[PDB]
């Protein structure tokens, strides 16, 4: 999909 | 941080009495994101009005479109209404067919 | 060409009101394609344009799930923040976040984004070298560290050249008849007095696609800044943009202005006067 997979996790 | 909405109330085409068309109204700029916007007719609320979905511009301002149809006339008057934190009471625009 | 997709998340913390509400939109350009909410009655993501309502389940599926996770990295974060600004549970609190690609001509990377706001306020965001963040304060700072730490930077770009241009290909081929035309504004002229000494001259641009335009005055050929409004490009509501701008003129002076219009989807850049 077009939607990141990776998660930015502040 | 507290932003003031603009707005714009305005026709999707150039309006003629008499012939169907949309009715928008544009607000943007605001923050935070809760706002209430309503689109009147002669100072009643219109009878379905829809809004887009909620985002935001470059500097993180938010912006809105809400929308119904209407035909437009000479002795009816429409207008977009707003609430936000930001204002003291509700900011009522009038559409103006010059803008 | 050049084109862009973009993705639009916001998250609003909503204290003795249950979880944060998450809203998602793309863009590809100008152009929505989806959106997911989730205050929706049945929160999923949802077509917004014909060229991609076309997708098999699988395609919803995995959106549903990648902006479900979205969420709750969303949620997440608030949390993060809370602690960061020792601020309080009962106190609302929004993030936004940008991020996407633009697919150059060549078929290449041209630019790549990754920003946060917190609070209506810059967060963090990706640098122009594609490889460091800037942090605007110190709360991000901890956020900086943390994703130099998990090289975040580096997979984020594996994102970008990855699947991001895949998609955004992919997106413009589906939709070719729609994204990859430009239509140009239907322009013209009008005249409002404003005292029986001065009247403001509108003109306007209508229906065009994409939003970028520029419509400017002068007066003898000369730029004119001076008495002018320009309002703010804003959608027809069809998929198309609109905007006007006006000068206040001397009456009597009215065929010393022009207006001046440059546009896509125009061949020629316009010369527009008012023709009464």
């Amino acid at each position: 999909g077009s939607h990141l997979e990776v998660q930015g996790y502040w | 941080i507290q932003r003031t909405p603009k707005i714009q109330v305005y026709s999707r085409h150039p309006p003629e009495n008499g012939k169907p068309n949309f009715l928008n109204c544009y607000v943007s700029g605001f923050h935070p994101s809760d706002i209430e916007v309503d689109l009147l007719k002669n100072g009643e609320k219109m009878g379905k009005v829809e809004h887009s979905d909620l985002s935001f511009s470059k500097d993180w301002s938010f912006y809105l479109l809400y929308y119904t149809e209407f035909t437009p006339n000479e002795k009816d008057e429409y207008a977009c209404r707003v609430n936000h934190v930001t204002l003291s009471g509700p900011r009522t625009v009038k559409w103006d067919r010059d803008m | 060409g050049s084109h862009s997709m973009k993705y639009f998340y916001t998250s609003v913390s909503r204290p003795g009101r249950g979880e944060p509400r998450f809203i998602s939109v793309g863009y590809v350009d100008d152009t929505q394609f989806v959106r997911f909410d989730s205050d929706a009655e049945s929160p999923r993501e949802e077509p917004r344009a014909p060229w991609v309502e076309q997708e098999g389940p699988e395609y919803w599926e995995e959106a549903t799930r990648r902006a479900k996770e979205a969420a709750q990295t969303h949620r997440e974060n608030l949390r993060t923040a809370l602690r960061y600004y020792n601020q309080s549970e009962a106190g609302s609190h929004t993030i936004q976040k940008m991020y996407g690609c633009d697919l150059g001509p060549d078929g290449r990377l041209l630019r790549g984004y990754h920003q946060s706001a917190y609070d209506g306020k810059d967060y963090i965001a990706l640098n122009g070298d594609l490889r460091s963040w800037t942090a605007a304060d110190m709360a991000a700072q901890n956020t900086q560290r943390k994703w130099e730490g998990n090289r975040y930077a580096e997979r984020f770009r594996a994102y970008l050249e990855g699947e991001c241009l895949e998609w955004l290909r992919r997106y413009l081929e589906n939709g070719k008849e729609t994204l990859q035309r430009a239509d140009p504004p239907k322009t013209h002229v009008t005249h409002h007095p404003v005292s029986d000494h001065e009247a403001t001259l509108r003109c306007w641009a209508l229906g065009f696609y994409p939003a970028e335009i520029t419509l400017t005055w002068q007066r003898d050929g000369e730029e004119q800044t001076q008495d002018t409004e320009f309002v703010e490009t804003r959608p027809g509501g069809d998929g198309t943009f609109q905007k006007w701008g006006a000068v206040v003129v001397p009456s009597g002076e009215e065929q010393r202005y022009t207006c001046h219009v440059q546009h896509e989807g125009l061949p020629e850049p316009l010369t527009l006067r008012w023709e009464p």
